[PDB]
């Protein structure tokens, strides 16, 4: 009989298309299936769809659809190389987004939006052009360092979805402890904010972050700092100033709500 | 340094005022004859004030030197029109323009 | 032409097994179909018996046996959703003791001489995990502070039991009805 | 078909036409060669005016080798015959020149010093006439674009002239302009006192001050007293007529002589400051030749001419606007209508590309770039392309995809990024949502009804030249979307009627051109949201006319499309199942 | 064979090395697309295999010195003079197939790609030369399209070198394509790359063909053939009138066509000389019409603007009088009857001339040829005689097309061959010999 339903007309449209040809295009077969498997799994995309759901009240329109425009720039600025115009729209797009109260009183809308992850790949792309050298953009790099720690000073569910990003925080946690002024704007604080003040998280602490951490303490202890040593300081046999960072990252590990976690 | 060659006569009374919005019908070309931008490709009626600042001061001039209704060919040298820098990727540097302009309201 | 496109990329040259949702999707629903889950009179058992046997060579005669094989050689000795659905189609196509499939694997496996499909068992055998007692008195600490869980329950004893559990029990199927050429090629 | 001869061609568009089908070629299985076709055969017939272009390498009369310029020698393009002295070798005047022009300058101003060498506007090439082929059959000078006259007794008294002359009110003429398209002097005239020419072959210079549009002539170190003046912005191409008296004919000579530029330095603007000479490939030896095409229109002007009254003479009339879309050459100072590019491999290639480097660097949300792309291509020739039916399917999909990309990319992909997400304002409008329309649990039209999850705002600016606001270019540029949308409904309607009956007349020459880029525009226009109401009831009465029915025809989806367009249409039942669940949010809520 | 050490001591090994870099180009052969899956993915792990044993063997750095070695020298003839006739008709082949290895070894290879980011200024450098440029365009499309540190490393100055590749060499696909992996590389937009292509290739209107949608444009003329020669029987000077009824100036977003004058053939061929027969030209467009927009006189398409009281395009209630005089060659005009400050003369009188007049849509006009077949607004000056007594007695005065094809259906086409020479229209009587 007739399908009379969406559903059952692209179920038997994509079976006679797949038993009428043998379909040379691994794309084309790959959207027929994808289409087959969504219609017999209509619960699947209520499943999929209800964790990205959210309500707000009337009030809050204007300005979630502000944060909303911020947060598509943002992401439009992904499929794009890094550059001065770039950094300034990154910039001012989390400024706004600080601006707007929607990002206070809503926490449970950013996580679901996954904004933090966004700025995390940010941050990591710009990382890895230039890794090996000086990084670029510094200014951006500590602008979101900067908003991944106010996200996790947010809410305790944000401090722990920013605690699940740990492992590659604290591989490129030698940033910019070097350079002064940009304290508080590292991804080694934002390790620090993640595992703040939070006992759960600092039970959840691994031994492979503080051996991690403690081998750059070594390091920075036995070799000086090039940056420091090229713009001319003299050459002692250490580097005190990252020392200090690593010191200050383990004494947040270690020390949580004014009590020391024993383990 | 804009020169202007009526085409088809207007009223010869109405003038654009100071602080009027002019509405015009354009049609943009180089030297060469190579046209970079037309409103009636657009289909829609360009308005701009007075003194403002708005457009070039080449085309400001020659819209205020024309009369309600009138059509008019008004030659701008580069330094009334875009100067050496020009407008990156349409108008070359030290570019003149020619404007075929037809003023249809003042408002 | 579903199994083929799974294979075709399981058998693409990648550095990883990229996540691939059609591919979780559509092996949890083969393993499914093949298995479909007052004592049962023989005539019953071996109905259903049979059926299995109508169900797994549903699959067997489309190359199942071999994409599973190029999957989890592909998986390269990394964990995951890939390597966990792979390993429960396997054990659903499996089930019983399959000789023909056992044949099939075991054809496979000689001509193509794949070298990677038992390095990524040693891989995944080595990756997989056992009792954490630091884990465990960490989440004890936790409990005793009182700390509400709103997120779901700390699985980081033990994490992936059931792929373990599945992995070996696919190894054991392979062998199943002392299967002497595939328990030497082990 | 010879000197007066009219003939009609029928090629059976319409079976009813021919008249001796049915006695001879009915019954033996002959179809009409255009039995299944929509649109006339375009006819091509050849060009009666000559044209200008690059000596092909199997010519059987004409070799062309270009000796590359040494230490001491100047570059040289050397013009050379292939079979002189033999049997049926063709004795005629050819009139060849160079592929590039020199310009002159738009205003006329009213050993070698480096200043005035870099600030000179004059430029130099040469002609050597080879020892042994008489001068009074070769022609040095230059020509414009507009030269065409192939005659066999080519001479400089029957060279096209005309002479504007203005004057004020009262007579008292102020100028006199001398307009021609060949300015040539003959060889055999200029050389005068009679030499051996064994020292060198003759030398003819050729001087063009573009600054004053001033042309001269050089012997052999003699200024000539024939000259030339040109009109501002002239495009003189260098050129030589030339008849065969022997093997070696002459060399365009590309050097230079005291203060004066070389012509590569005229022709190249990369090299306009460079004294020293060069000939790149770009310039090459061009012949007129009449082996070459039209392509017939496929509509003409409606013109209306009836003899109204003695007195009033005779009334021709034309109201229907006709207008075709021009593709010009830079180089060669032509234009061609754009259907023309059918037959043109090379050219078609290349605008393709082009086409494509419009998308590139337009792609991913630069909306100054596509500003910018609005004064090259703007929205009349984007209608066009997408309506005509006779263009390359090439051309047909760039054009596509540049529309798409210049004015719909952007908000298509800001909205198609937040599609997984489901931001619902909780509003009357929200309460009112309910799953099912009626108490007859009946799926409504997918898209269609109310809809109040929070959706991206789309705005556009409109690109003009004029203003200096600098605040356009964020952005794409404005579209006539209203237009867009109509003209796509009508132009899919058009394409699945026809294609019902599997047609061999394809637009873009295959039902893959046809439909790929139409159902692309679609979808996009779908992903914004343009279609509302009425016109998705229609465009899915078109996709599915049985399932989608308001409470043989066959739609899209039972139409056996290729790979590409199933490809396609799976993205239409994608976004149509993402309407749904959205929708189903929207109730949930709703409910909640 | 450098430094001045020429001799014929020296060991070139030129056959050795071109069979060995063919040789290695079958060894990086990339797999062909009717092979099975299978097949090609082994092929394709075999090649990448090779690369890499290749490149950590620096094989890259050794194929670049040798291209280095050979652009040392000019061109195969220098080269020739330098070390013999052997290696001076293999130096273009030899460079050729290295730069072919090159780019197999490169091709597909994300680590060799970014290692060739080093080089890439080297390579770019040497676009110009005609005999390396096809194939450092092809190992820069390689490493472009492979490598994003090789586009993170391209600036101004190497665009503008690809640019000016394009303004010297012509037109090339390649090119364009290169430039396309330039703006855009895996799913990455480049801003400075797109603004750099843009403001350098787009503004100048001079590489790419430009596109633009034109008015089709129609011409009607008199069955008149007006012509001066020695002998002849016709009357040199001639009058006509076309009066515009209505007219609208933009029927689309293109100026309305309006123009009204005289017409030349082509060596008493009846059909009009030198001019584009479908579309987009009209009178004055070529060196065979003189025409008449109402501000300006056209000839051989160019336009030079015109006094007349109360000057202004051509508009309704318009009457336009033609005068043609062929004992002096001249073209004049008088619109509503005052003069038109502006003639033409001194062109050529070896053809025909007939009254003309060209128009896009969005008109309507009416020949007035005086007598019966329309009465003049004016009058014509004397000795001036109006055009319908230029009629041959056989003849019947019409005004039709100018060309031979327009509007009809297509199988009642009536497709035409080449017109006999219409000398009759002229006449000349001749005698007999004496």
């Amino acid at each position: 009989k007739k399908s009379s339903t969406l559903q059952q007309l692209i179920s038997e449209t994509m079976v006679r298309w797949a038993q009428e040809s043998v379909i040379e295009d691994p794309e084309l077969v790959r959207a027929m299936f994808v289409l087959l498997h969504r219609q017999y799994d209509g619960i699947g995309g209520l499943v999929r769809a209800l964790p990205k759901t959210y309500t707000i009240n009337g009030v809050s329109v204007e300005d979630t659809i502000n944060l909303l425009a911020s947060l598509g720039q943002i992401r439009s600025l992904l499929s794009v190389r890094m550059g001065k115009e770039e950094e300034k729209l990154m910039i001012r797009g989390l400024g706004d987004i600080m601006n707007n109260k929607v990002f206070y009183q809503h926490p449970n809308l950013m996580r679901a939006l996954g904004m933090h992850e966004t700025v995390m790949e940010v941050m990591v792309n710009v990382l890895g052009g230039g890794e090996s050298k000086e990084i670029t953009f510094p200014k951006m790099v500590a602008n979101c360092c900067r908003f991944l720690c106010y996200f996790c000073r947010i809410s305790r569910q944000n401090q722990k979805a920013m605690f699940d990003h740990l492992s590659y925080l604290l591989e490129n946690s030698s940033v910019g402890l070097a350079s002064p002024a940009m304290r508080g704007s590292t991804p080694l604080d934002v390790a620090a904010a993640s595992v703040m003040d939070n006992n759960e998280l600092a039970l959840a602490l691994r031994e492979p972050d503080l051996e991690k951490v403690v081998r750059y303490l070594a390091g920075c202890g036995l070799q000086s700092c090039q940056m420091l040593v090229s713009k001319g300081y003299p050459d002692i046999g250490w580097n005190p100033v990252e020392g200090e960072r690593y010191l200050d990252f383990l004494r947040f590990a270690v020390f949580c709500n004014g009590e020391s976690v024993e383990e | 340094g804009v020169e202007i060659e009526t085409i088809s006569p207007g009223d010869g009374r109405t003038f654009p005022k100071k602080g009027q919005t002019c509405v015009v019908h354009y049609t943009g070309m180089l030297q060469n004859g190579k046209k970079f931008d037309s409103s009636r490709d657009r289909n829609k009626p360009f308005k701009f004030r007075i003194g403002k600042q708005e457009v070039i001061k080449g085309f400001e001039e020659g819209a205020a030197q024309m009369s309600l209704g009138q059509r008019a060919k008004l030659t701008c040298t580069p330094d009334v029109a875009y100067g050496a820098t020009g407008h990156p990727g349409v108008i070359p540097p030290n570019a003149t323009l020619i404007f075929d302009v037809e003023l249809l309201n003042l408002e | 032409q579903l199994i083929l496109l799974f294979s075709r990329t399981a058998l693409t040259e990648k550095c990883k097994l990229e996540e691939d949702f059609l591919y979780m999707a559509y092996a949890d629903i083969m393993a499914k179909s093949c298995h479909d889950e007052e004592v049962k009179s023989f005539e019953e058992k071996e109905m259903e018996k049979q059926k299995l046997l109508y169900q797994q060579a549903r699959l067997h005669d489309r190359g199942a046996a071999e994409m599973v094989l190029q999957t989890i050689s592909a998986s390269k000795g990394e964990t995951g959703p890939m390597v966990a659905a792979t390993l429960k189609l396997g054990i659903a196509i499996l089930n019983g003791g399959n000789s023909t499939v056992q044949q099939k694997m075991l054809d496979y496996l000689k001509e193509k001489k794949d070298v990677g499909f038992f390095q990524s068992l040693a891989g995944l055998m080595q990756s997989c995990s056992v009792l954490d007692l630091n884990a465990f008195e960490r989440q004890n600490k936790a409990e005793g502070l009182g700390m509400v869980t709103e997120e779901g329950s700390g699985e980081k004893v033990l994490q992936d039991d059931e792929f373990t559990c599945d992995l070996f029990r696919f190894l054991q199927l392979l062998c199943e009805g002392h299967n002497s050429d595939f328990q030497n090629y082990l | 078909l010879g000197v007066a001869q009219v003939g009609r061609m029928n090629f059976g568009k319409d079976v009813s036409t021919l008249k001796y089908f049915t006695i001879c070629g009915l019954q033996e299985g002959y179809e009409p060669f255009a039995v299944n076709t929509n649109r006339d055969i375009t006819m091509w017939l050849s060009k009666r005016l000559p044209q200008f272009l690059q000596v092909p390498s199997n010519h059987e009369h004409i070799e062309v080798t270009r000796i590359d310029g040494t230490i001491d020698s100047s570059p040289c393009l050397k013009v050379t015959q292939k079979s002189f002295g033999s049997q049926n070798s063709n004795t005629d005047i050819m009139f060849y020149r160079l592929s590039m022009p020199i310009e002159c300058a738009e205003v006329f101003s009213k050993r070698d010093d480096y200043d005035f060498l870099m600030q000179t506007s004059t430029y130099y090439y040469s002609v050597r006439i080879f020892p042994g082929q008489e001068p009074a059959n070769v022609w040095v000078g230059w020509i414009t674009s507009d030269f065409h006259q192939y005659d066999t007794g080519f001479d400089l008294d029957r060279v096209r002239t005309v002479t504007v002359t203005l004057g004020d009110e009262k007579g008292k003429v102020h100028e006199s302009i001398k307009r021609s398209n060949c300015y040539m002097v003959c060889a055999g005239e200029s050389m005068s006192p009679g030499q051996g020419r064994n020292n060198n072959g003759l030398e003819i210079g050729c001087v063009v001050d573009a600054a004053s549009g001033l042309l001269t002539f050089i012997a052999n170190g003699k200024e000539l007293s024939t000259y030339y003046q040109v009109e501002p912005s002239t495009k003189l191409f260098p050129a030589v007529f030339a008849q065969a008296t022997s093997p070696n004919v002459f060399q365009f000579e590309l050097g230079r002589i005291k203060n004066v530029m070389p012509l590569s330095a005229g022709l190249f603007k990369s090299e306009h400051k460079n004294p020293v000479p060069q000939c790149p490939p770009r310039l090459h030896v061009q012949f007129l030749s009449h082996v070459l095409w039209s392509r017939m229109p496929n509509q003409f002007l409606k013109v209306d001419v009836s003899r109204i009254s003695e007195r009033q003479g005779w009334l021709v009339q034309c109201l229907d606007p006709l207008q075709f879309m021009s593709l010009h050459i830079p180089e060669e100072n032509r234009s061609v209508d754009i259907l023309e590019l059918t037959e043109q491999e090379e050219l078609l290639k290349f605008h393709y590309h082009t086409l494509r480097l419009y998308s590139a660097v337009c792609a991913l949300g630069n909306h100054r770039v596509a500003h910018a792309l609005c004064s090259h291509v703007d929205e009349p020739q984007l209608l066009y392309a997408i309506e005509n039916k006779y263009m390359p399917g090439l051309l047909r999909a760039g054009y596509y995809d540049l529309l798409i990309d210049i004015h719909l990319s952007s908000y298509a992909t800001a909205r198609l990024m937040m599609n997984n997400e489901y931001i619902v304002p909780m509003t009357e409008e929200t309460k009112s949502i309910t799953l099912f329309p009626d108490e007859n649990k009946k799926h409504g039209l997918p898209g269609i009804g109310l809809s109040t999850s929070l959706r991206p705002r789309m705005q556009f600016s409109s690109p003009s030249f004029v203003s200096i606001s600098n605040e356009c270019y964020q952005y794409s540029p404005e579209f006539p979307l209203d237009i867009l949308k109509s003209k796509t409904i009508q132009m899919l309607t058009e394409a699945v009627k026809e294609g019902s009956l599997h047609a061999r007349d394809p637009v873009g020459g295959t039902t893959e051109f046809l439909f790929v880029p139409l159902i692309k525009l679609f979808y996009t226009l779908l992903i914004m949201g343009i279609f509302h109401n009425e016109d998705l009831k229609h465009i899915l009465q078109l996709i599915e006319p049985s399932v989608f029915k308001e409470a043989p025809k066959e739609g899209l989806l039972q139409m056996k499309l290729p790979e590409p367009v199933k490809l396609q249409m799976c993205l239409l039942l994608q976004y149509l199942c993402d309407c749904q669940v959205r929708h189903r949010i929207e109730a949930i809520v709703a409910f909640s | 064979l450098s430094k001045k050490a020429k001799a014929s001591t020296v060991d070139l090994p030129i056959e050795s090395v071109s069979l060995s870099l063919q040789d290695l180009i079958g060894y990086f052969h990339p797999p062909d697309e009717h092979l099975e899956h299978e097949d090609k993915q082994n092929r394709l792990r075999a090649l990448k295999n090779r690369q890499n044993l290749f490149q950590e063997e620096g094989m890259i750095n050794l194929v670049l010195e040798c291209i280095d070695r050979l652009h040392v020298y000019s061109s195969a003839a220098h080269f020739a003079d330098v070390a013999g006739r052997e290696a001076g008709e293999s130096w273009k082949s030899i460079l050729n197939s290295l730069y072919e290895l090159l780019a197999a070894l490169i091709r597909g290879n994300r680590k060799n790609c970014a290692q060739f980011s080093g080089s890439l200024d080297w390579l770019i450098s040497r676009l110009e030369r005609l005999e390396a440029s096809s194939g450092i365009l092809e190992v820069l499309h390689c490493v472009l399209v492979e490598s994003p540190e090789a586009l993170n490393i391209i600036k101004e100055g190497h665009i503008k070198s690809i640019i000016s590749l394009l303004d010297k060499h012509g037109r090339n696909h390649k090119v364009l394509d290169v430039l396309c992996s330039l703006c855009v590389c895996h799913g990455v937009a480049v801003r400075s790359n797109q603004h750099l292509i843009c403001d350098n290739l787009l503004p100048g209107r001079d590489l790419l063909l430009q596109t633009r949608l034109v008015n089709h444009v129609s011409s009607m003329r008199p069955n008149i053939f007006l012509g001066v020669s020695e002998g002849s029987a016709q009357y040199k000077k001639w009058y006509y009138e076309l009066m515009v009824d209505h007219t609208e100036p933009f029927v689309t977003a293109e100026a309305t066509h309006l123009r009204v004058g005289w017409a030349s053939t082509e060596g008493y061929s009846p059909y009009p000389g030198g001019g584009e027969e479908w579309g987009g030209n009209g009178v004055g467009d070529d060196l065979f019409s003189y025409g008449f927009d109402g501000l300006h006189l056209w000839s051989g398409c160019i336009a030079r603007t015109v006094s007349s009281p109360n000057q202004h395009l051509l508009r309704t209630d318009d009457v336009i009088s033609c005068c043609l005089d062929l004992s002096a060659p001249s073209i004049s005009f008088r619109i509503n009857g005052q003069p038109v400050q502006g003639m033409f003369e001194n062109f050529n009188i070896d053809g025909l001339f007939f009254p003309v007049v060209s128009f896009s849509a969005g008109i309507k006009v009416r020949f007035l040829l005086g007598g019966r077949h329309g009465e003049f607004k004016f009058l014509p000056p004397p000795g001036y005689a109006p055009c319908y007594e230029a009629v041959l007695p056989k003849e019947k005065l019409k005004v039709e097309h100018s060309r031979e094809y327009k509007q009809e259906r297509t199988y009642t086409r009536d497709l035409l061959g080449p017109t006999v020479s219409l000398t009759q229209a002229a006449f000349t009587p001749i005698p007999v010999d004496t």
